[PDB]
C-alpha cells in the first residue's frame, strides 16, 4: 500500500515554502478598495434611501 | 526478594511503561496517528488518484 | 528498538505536513476578489471615488 | 535452586520485565533528540494555532 500512495505522503516537502501567505492582505489591501469603489454604489444608492 | 516485589509493582511501570512508553511515550502519536493516515487512511490516499 | 526509528521517521513528517497545508487557505480566500487588485493597475479608480467624493 | 528460580524462570521474568527495558533505557538519552523529532510536531500543532 505504501509503494506508490507515499507520493502524496512525500509531496509534503515541496510546498515548505507556503509559509507567504500572510500576503493574503495584500489584495484585501487593495480589492477591498476596489470593491468599496462597489461598496461607495450602494453608499451612494443611500442618497435616495430617505 | 527484590525483583519480585520490582517485577510486579516498579519494574512493571519499568516494563509496561517501557517499550510503548520508555522510548515512545510521545511517540504513541507516531505510534496510532502514523497508523490513522499511513495505515488506515493509507487506502484512502489511493482516492484522489482514482477519483 | 526501530520505532524510534522507522515509526519516529514521520516524527519529522507530522510535523512538516501539518504544518505546510496551514498557509493555504488565506492566499486562497483573494484570488477571486484579487482580480480589481490586479485588473487595475492603471484603472485603480479608487482615486476617483475621491474624484466622484 | 534460588538460583534455578533465578536461571531457569526469573531471568526470563527478567526478560519479560527487566528486558522490556533493555532495548529502551539507553535511548532514554536518545528521547532528547527524539524529542526535537516529536517536540517539532508539538509546533506543528502550535503553527496552526494562527
Amino acid at each position: 500500500v505504501m509503494a506508490v500512495k507515499e507520493e502524496q505522503y512525500i509531496q509534503q516537502y515541496k510546498k515548505y515554502e507556503m509559509l507567504l501567505n500572510r500576503v493574503g492582505y495584500t489584495p484585501k489591501i487593495s480589492h477591498r478598495e476596489l470593491v468599496e469603489m462597489a461598496e461607495h454604489r450602494k453608499e451612494l444608492d443611500k442618497m435616495t434611501k430617505p | 526478594c527484590t525483583h519480585i516485589q520490582n517485577l510486579q509493582q516498579l519494574l512493571f511501570a519499568s516494563s509496561t511503561t517501557a517499550q510503548p512508553i520508555l522510548t515512545p511515550w510521545p511517540l504513541m502519536k507516531e505510534l496510532d496517528e502514523m497508523g490513522k493516515i499511513n495505515s488506515k487512511l493509507s487506502t484512502a490516499v489511493e482516492e484522489v488518484t482514482l477519483e | 528498538e526501530m520505532q524510534k526509528t522507522w515509526l519516529c521517521k514521520r516524527c519529522e513528517t507530522m510535523n512538516a505536513k501539518l504544518r505546510v497545508l496551514e498557509n493555504v487557505l488565506l492566499l486562497e480566500t483573494y484570488t477571486p476578489d484579487s482580480i480589481s487588485a490586479l485588473h487595475n493597475i492603471r484603472n485603480y479608480l479608487v482615486e476617483a471615488t475621491e474624484e466622484a467624493s | 535452586h534460588a538460583f534455578r528460580a533465578q536461571q531457569k524462570y526469573e531471568r526470563t521474568t527478567n526478560y519479560c520485565l527487566d528486558l522490556a527495558s533493555e532495548q529502551e533505557n539507553t535511548i532514554s538519552d536518545q528521547w532528547l533528540p527524539e524529542l526535537r523529532t516529536a517536540v517539532q510536531n508539538a509546533q506543528a500543532s502550535s503553527e496552526h494555532c494562527k
